[PDB]
RNA sequence: GGGCGUCCGUGUUUUACUGUGACUAAAGAAGCGUGACUAAAGCAGUCAUUUGACUUGAAUUAGAAAGC
RNA sequence: GAUCUGGUUGAUUCUGCCAGUAGUCAUAUGCUUGUUUCAAGGACUUAGCCAUGCAUGCCUCAGAAUCACUGCAUUUGCAGGAAUCUGCGCAUGGCUCAUUACAUCAGACGUAAUCUGCCGCAAAAAUCUUGCGGUUUCCGCAAAAUUGGAUAACUUGGCGAAACGCCAAGCUAAUACAUGAACCAACCGGGUGUUCUCCAGUGAGACGCCCAGCGAAUGAAUGACAGUAAAACCAAUGCCUUCACUGGCAGUAACACCCAGCAGUGUUGACUCAAUUCAUUCCGUGCGAAAGCCGGCUUGUUCCGGCGUCUUUUGACGAACAACUGCCCUAUCAGCUGGUGAUGGCCGUGUAGUGGACUGCCAUGGCGUUGACGGGAGCGGGGGAUUAGGGUUCGAUUCCGGAGAGGGAGCCUGAGAAAUAGCUACCACUUCUACGGAGGGCAGCAGGCGCGCAAAUUGCCCAAUGUCAAAACAAAACGAUGAGGCAGCGAAAAGAAAUAGAGCAUUUCAAUGGGGGAUAUUUAAACCCAUCCAAUAUCGAGUAACAAUUGGAGGACAAGUCUGGUGCCAGCACCCGCGGUAAUUCCAGCUCCAAAAGCGUAUAUUAA
RNA sequence: GAAGUCGGCAAAAUAGAUGCGUAAGUUCGCAAGAAGCAUUGGCUCUGAGGGCAAUUGCCAACUCAGAACUGCUUACGGCGGGGAAUCCAACUGUAUAAUUA
């Protein structure tokens, strides 16, 4: 009692458990990006949903309203950070429309395969939790570290590593 | 008769984590109203740092080092609300404990001059025993013959130093209002008109710097000097003003490039 | 003990409220003090901040006011003549506030002469002539203090302040309870 | 000589609805900022370069009905 | 993601329900578990019953020290101080949801209808005391007011089985209690002398006398004004003019000196209020400069400083009342209320105060199909689940508000109680006893029984957060605190993420933490996390035996026309339907499927 | 305290008046005085209830309610015990003068 610490779920079981449609494009999401769960997709839908959700919300408001300069340009600008959309794209629509790799493919196990510090995906996700990897002078020992577009030159690898 | 205050019932603006204590300090009656005040022990600890513990808050206060309206107060409970003069002669900083723009406690650091200067709103008006008028501030001081003009709602400019009161301030039509309370707090502007409503608040019309308008009821109202230009207290430095929320969030993205 | 609350009264419509709730110590009545004629007794009680009220069992001389004089004068209470609400009352002698009494009645002679130099020192005598002067009196009262009785009402509440104070009655009531009296 | 301010004496319109505005506890919900390694959280911290700096931050919104 | 699918027919198209699946800080239970971070945890059934331990007390430079107490001791004693009186607090906090539908609660108003300790700002000239001498127990001289008798601890005797059970007698303190202070010392008034000082009777002046303080009582006055501009006649009175009350309206706040302006004007929307004046009161049921304390001192017959307390007053923290709008289901509850208050009136009484709250009299009202009355389930809300939207549901539980301490009732003390780790009684239970008696109240925290589908340690600590308090800390000398915090137990929920990576035979190049441990870090202490395998110098994984499970494989619904066994048997199956000798469904083996340190099942609920 | 006895036969019991209260059944009329509870004296007062004559004056005859004080040895006569059911006749009435109502 008395202890106010707040908590709340990051993910969702979708409802008709077993489509194969759906299965199949889960497998080829697990297996591509290298991910240890179902649970870790469920999860990029539902802060994609979230995201999603108040894009719509801002959208059929009004322009200029004050709510959609100020809250609208903060979902736009984390989306350029963290690189979800390019820089080139600022309409606030493009927001509404995200899929579930964008969400993936600026996760740290991919990044450090795609910067290729790593052999595809699975010798990138151990070799975080193996400690080697540090995003800038700080080991990073989680794979879903979601990597700011800012960070994504400094990574290298660790100076406690083998490898320093 | 309630003594405890916890932590989610005190007031936001003592600003302590709703972590790390089941329990605020409560503040006693005093000059001014537990809802609206700061108690030392929160100005101490808290806010000037200069105690890391409740421990430290007697250490520091039970010797009387801490000094409001000239007197060394012994008590954390003791609480110090507005137009308020927290002196520590010890280290030498001065402090008034005006409300900052956005609705909080901000503390004005003033010279040594300008520390003598209180200056307190008139809640009431009355006749003590033998005809002596008497007039109860905002801060609860009751003041004996002020002037013959003194009305409620006027400001009475108290030496705190020497004990007397020096000019006072009406409230009419323009006149430089810091408004307390309700939403609308340290924003400060001329009065443009009052709303008359006997029998009930009286909604008072209110002009910013750069021009905007504002109400509040009167009772927020705090009279501070003739004019927008000229004020006999030290605000803080934010002004009155209130910027646009979209103006505050892009002035701290430029800055955050530091 | 006694208690003032409305917890037990049928609420408008004809229902019973259903009390939840003990009952309060804010919540008293102090069975009444009834006062009557006598030697004076008293009996403090302490109350709701500390505060005492002095219970007036049986208390006698009394202190009255004779309005339209502005004066006052400590008098014995002789007799209690009426009561507005129980006939009883009269019978047992209770004093509560707007009783009707009978009053000594003498002091206010003394002081009618001593003041007005009528009787129902050069420079006092022409005072006494410019007091006569604007000034005159009821026969209905006059012809009351001849016998030495002055019917009054007691002001005062007896059983809180353990004292009786009244006024005397004048011509408008004073009629109107001379009838009503007898 | 005319004109505002104040007070008093003598000789007719509301309400729903809507716009704006006051007035309203925190936790909770929505939300800004912030690499607590990430996250659920938190309201913190960040920086020089030391014998402090940022006037350091702790924004903001909704919250039936009724009442103004 | 504003989504639907299997079952009625030989087929069809419908209605239409059952069944399916997705949540739930929703609880239970079953099998299963390596590591971490933050969490609920005797509410649901009994507001059942409780063995034992703890759960509030507090003293500074500053209220009372011959402990026949401990230290030091060439000073009259100073340094601690055990108990004991005194002052404050125990009315808060904690727990719990039995009661409860114009009650409680929410938002919004009100007290001008009131009580208010502590806390802030302020107020303060009521008072014939004391000593010496005398003496009429009364004058007269004098001024730093040098007041009183009693109680506890304690000693002596002790009673009693015992007991938060008691009795005598003898000592002695106070900021306990009781008394009490004149001149210093002002201004302002009312009433009046068979008072004398004057000048002509609304005369003035002195002096004498009784009374003139805050607060309370009754009475009287004040607590403004506003809808008109000249004149003159009389008495007084002012002022001018004369010489004379002589002639006469120029002048202009008031007022018969000692004060030539020391109030001609309190506050509200509004008051019988604030305050002022006059008249009688106040007998304890109000009023000290605590006749109080320790510090300075450059110094003591007005040196100075900070505390303590009385009475008055008004802000503040509160208390208690009232109630504008709103709150579940029921008519197989339609009339409810007035004997003995029901709705209103009058004079009271009682209250802190308003009031049918209550006594006496008077009237006949008040409420109801816009659901009264009755009954059922319920603490109210902030809020939670789920929802495209609208909604449906939960809210015993952290914060606010209400109520209770086994059941009922009564009350003392106090500023505040109808208080229960306070008293008194009865009821139901129960614990000691030497038989005479004396006790108890866990819905405080641990823990026990019981009950039940259902819920942890008789653990450490005040380090933090608060509270009370005579209180800073330290210095011989660290207040209590089961409030609170910390750990134990803890797959209720929630986050992160291991169980291999690299170039089917193999083979070998690294890497890691589970775990071990540490100069240590952490913490009140210990934990856990983090940091670490040399920094001169310290561990280690290959069948990774350091080995992942729980439910399924006809359909809905993802995954076998495998192989055994059984023969409408045993069993599966939410629904449809399988099994009666080649079973896609049971029991098994292999194989694949979904989710995965998590996964089935039961009931409740939301979407469907 | 019905054990008596064929059987509560006989006796006891109940009891006036006023207020509150009153079940099943029913032909709605009753049942009903159902059942049951409570009050009662004496004394000293108070209120209400009218007539007549010209607001005022004078007068008769009683009843009811309320209060204070005080008392009970429960104390003339007179005056219902009540409730749950079965059988029969609907009811009031008549009827074996002198064994049957």
């Amino acid at each position: 009692m008395r202890n106010y610490n707040n908590f709340n779920r990051v993910w969702k079981a979708p409802r008709r458990p077993f489509e194969k449609e759906r299965l199949d494009r889960e497998m080829k999401l697990c297996g591509q990006y290298g991910l240890r769960c179902k649970r870790e997709i469920w999860r990029v839908n539902m802060t994609l949903s979230k995201m999603r959700r108040t894009a719509r919300l801002l959208l059929t408001l009004p322009e200029n309203h004050p709510r959609r300069l100020l809250e609208g340009s903060a979902i736009m600008r984390r989306c350029h950070e963290y690189g979800f959309l390019d820089e080139e794209k600022d309409k606030l629509d493009y927001v509404l429309s995200l899929t579930v790799p964008d969400i993936l493919e600026r996760r740290l196990q991919t990044i450090v395969f795609k910067a290729g510090l790593a052999k595809s995906v699975h010798h990138a996700r151990v070799l975080i939790q193996q400690r080697h990897i540090a995003v800038a002078k700080q080991i990073v020992t989680i794979p879903s570290f979601i990597v700011r577009v800012s960070s994504e030159r400094h990574i290298a690898f660790a100076d406690a590593s083998p490898f320093g | 008769a309630k003594k405890h205050l916890k932590r989610l019932y005190a007031p936001k603006d003592w600003m302590l984590s709703k972590l790390t204590g089941v329990f605020a300090p409560r503040p006693r009656p005093g000059p001014h109203k537990l809802r609206e005040c700061l108690p030392l022990l929160v100005i101490i600890r808290n806010r000037l740092k200069y105690a890391l513990n409740a421990r430290e808050g007697e250490m520091i206060l039970r010797q009387g080092l801490v000094h409001v309206d000239n007197h060394p107060r012994r008590d954390g409970k003791y609480p110090a609300g507005f137009m308020d003069v927290v002196e520590i002669p010890k280290t030498g900083d001065r402090f008034r404990l005006m409300y900052d723009v956005k609705g909080r406690f901000a503390l004005v650091s003033l010279s040594e001059a300008e520390a003598q200067i209180k200056l307190m709103k008139v809640v009431n008006l009355y006749t003590a025993t033998g005809r002596v008028p008497v007039a109860v501030t905002h801060d609860g001081h009751r003041i004996r013959y002020p002037d013959p003009h003194t009305s409620i709602g006027d400001t009475i400019v108290y030496n705190v130093k020497e004990k007397k009161c020096v000019d006072l301030i009406k409230n009419r039509q323009g006149k430089a209002v810091i408004v307390t309370g309700g939403a609308n707090r340290g924003r400060i502007g001329e009065i443009v008109k009052v709303e008359c409503h006997p029998g009930a608040f009286n909604i008072a019309h209110l002009k910013d710097a750069s021009g905007a308008e504002f109400a509040t009821r009167a009772a927020n109202i705090f009279v501070i000097g003739k004019d927008l230009n000229h004020l006999q207290v030290t605000v803080p430095k934010q002004q009155g003003l209130r910027m646009n929320v979209i103006q505050e969030r892009e002035e701290r993205l430029i800055a955050a490039e530091a | 003990g006694i208690v003032r609350s409305r917890l037990h009264k049928r609420k408008i419509t004809g229902g019973k409220t259903k009390i939840h709730r003990k009952r309060m110590k804010a919540e008293l009545g102090r069975l009444p003090a009834n006062t009557r004629l006598g030697a004076r007794r008293v009996s403090p009680v302490r109350a709701r901040g500390g505060n005492f009220k002095i219970r007036a069992l049986r208390l006698d001389t009394g202190n009255f006011a004779w309005a339209s004089e502005a004066i006052a004068h400590r008098v014995r209470l002789l007799d209690v003549v009426y009561n507005a609400t129980s006939n009883e009352l009269v019978r047992t002698k209770t004093l509560v506030k707007n009783c009707i009494v009978a009053v000594d009645a003498a002091p206010f002679k003394r002081w009618y002469a001593k003041h007005y130099g009528i009787d129902l020192s050069p420079k006092l005598q022409r005072e006494w002539i410019r007091r006569r002067r604007n000034h005159r009196v009821e026969k209905a009262i006059a012809d009351q203090l001849r016998e030495g009785r002055v019917l009054a009402r007691i002001t005062s509440r007896p059983g809180q302040s353990g004292r009786a104070d009244g006024i005397l009655l004048e011509g408008a009531e004073l009629q109107f309870y001379l009838k009503r009296l007898e």
